[PDB]
RNA sequence: UCCAUGGAUCUCCGAUCGGGAAACCGUAUCCAAGCUCCGUGGCUAGUCUGCGCUCUUUGGACUUUGAAAACUUAGCGAACUGAAACAUCUAAGUAGCUAAAGGAAGGGAAAUCAACCGAGACCCCGUUAGUAGCGGCGAGCGAGAGCGGAUUUGGGAUUUUA
RNA sequence: GAUAGCCCCGUAGAUUCGUUCCUAUGGUUCGAUCCUUCCCAGUAAAACGCGGCGUGUUCGAAUUCUGAUCGCUUUUACGCG
């Protein structure tokens, strides 16, 4: 639901029971996804970014090399988040104009 | 040279065009700056080729389409793509008595342009390129 | 992780070499403070030009 | 291939169905 | 009178320029190139010779916002009741709410079934059967593959290369 | 004005209506391919919690959807076998 403005790497919340250990009660809960709002650093502006990550999020951003060279992946695949499909497309736009 | 190419296929008559355009290729028009980028909009790069290879290694002796390193990677990847290894191999040993990417680093440059994958079985011209060219 | 670094460091290998370090310790400090760089191949390649 | 090369070319199914469609002319 | 076609006018809210106590109250720009209109300069008055405006209209680009019953697919998600009371279980992924979408939507051409024999996307309708499986192994929940019909479709990326 | 085949209107139908046999062609053909776009992965598993599986979740649950953690898999010999 946050997920629209984060880029929260498609880690979603989920609502499901809770169990008690013994007497087997269920009782509604959710699990929120780890979010941890960072400063990441992107080797194009060089200049630092704040957004709010998960943590999944954040070490594929680490895998991949940083936020940019991450940045520059599936459109269709980060199309969850529309300010995320924008993020990527500005990034792409000025590495063209770095060529 | 115009007049007689249209007159070959304007009519779109295929071979005609296919003569005529190596008859362009042998009037060896200028490759200078923009007259390259005309010639290969006059050989293309890979598709076809046929009449058009010939063209192709015709353009590369020009001068060479050292123009760039990157529009060299373009024109290699135009040479494997019209899965033309002899030709390919050609305008490679060309391109590399013709002060070529400076295979000192052109090495490890086709290495690094090969883990891209782009071209693919030109691996095999890039195994000329290690033993022989 | 690794990296590589764009200038020798204390307690850290010599300038031109190939380094492997803990992740926050890359991320929030030595990225910024611009001492090391990924070793994704578009980096690794401007290293040796640097050189 | 030098590795685990395209796993047999054609689908699976898309070979039986052919199997099938040419064994049928005997 | 009247039919059909096609044209004229065509008040307001809903409403979407701003306000709003719904049906009321407030309101274009920029730029070209058009005659008219209104002074301005020309002093050289020579089509007496020329500039710069406006209100307007054309013709653009700026200037900009859309709704439904059920259906579908999701996000949430309950109790009454059943068990003869009840906490696991049922009710039920129902009621309801929200979001998105199209006239259908989905689903889709095997990291699939079966059992050494074979099959061949997807659904939908019979059947296997209330069978097997689940379950304070209670109450109830309850099939897959396969057979019969409806359908009839695979296509592309593969590319065998000059 | 009572129960209508031939009293009336329609109704069957016949008809008129707007219902297929048909466009070349210049403008120059980015001159019918004188073009080519990004792929091994935080991925499959795994542990825990959940749940969808018509099979309370690993006291026995097989596959499985997801949260936090963690995370695998391969070209090379007299120019040739």
């Amino acid at each position: 639901g946050r997920a629209k403005r984060g880029l929260y790497a498609g880690r979603h919340i989920q609502y499901g029971n809770r169990v008690s250990e013994d007497g087997g009660n269920k009782s509604r809960r959710c699990w929120k996804p780890n979010v941890q709002e960072k400063r990441l650093f992107s080797y194009i502006f060089d200049s630092h970014i704040k957004v709010k990550v998960t943590t999944h999020a954040l070490r594929c951003i680490d895998k991949a090399g940083g936020i940019d060279e991450y940045l520059l992946k599936t459109p269709y695949q980060k199309m969850d988040t529309e300010m995320g499909l924008y993020w990527k497309t500005k990034v792409e736009a000025r590495y063209a104009e770095l060529g | 040279a115009a007049a007689a190419a249209a007159a070959a296929a304007a009519a779109a008559a295929a071979a005609a065009a296919a003569a005529a355009a190596a008859a362009a290729a042998a009037a060896a028009a200028a490759a200078a700056a923009a007259a390259a980028a005309a010639a290969a909009a006059a050989a293309a790069a890979a598709a076809a080729a046929a009449a058009a290879a010939a063209a192709a290694a015709a353009a590369a002796a020009a001068a060479a389409a050292a123009a760039a390193a990157a529009a060299a990677a373009a024109a290699a990847a135009a040479a494997a793509a019209a899965a033309a290894a002899a030709a390919a191999a050609a305008a490679a040993a060309a391109a590399a008595a013709a002060a070529a990417a400076a295979a000192a680093a052109a090495a490890a440059a086709a290495a690094a342009a090969a883990a891209a994958a782009a071209a693919a079985a030109a691996a095999a011209a890039a195994a000329a390129a290690a033993a022989a060219a | 992780l690794e990296v590589i670094l764009t200038t020798g460091i204390e307690k850290l290998g010599k300038a031109g070499e190939t380094v492997k370090v803990a992740p926050g310790y890359f991320r929030n400090h030595l990225m910024p403070k611009l001492l090391a760089v990924p070793n994704i191949d578009k980096y690794a390649y401007l290293i040796r030009e640097q050189r | 291939e030098m590795g685990a090369w395209k796993p047999l070319g054609i689908s699976a199914r898309r070979r039986a169905m052919l199997r099938k469609e040419v064994l049928t002319n005997g």
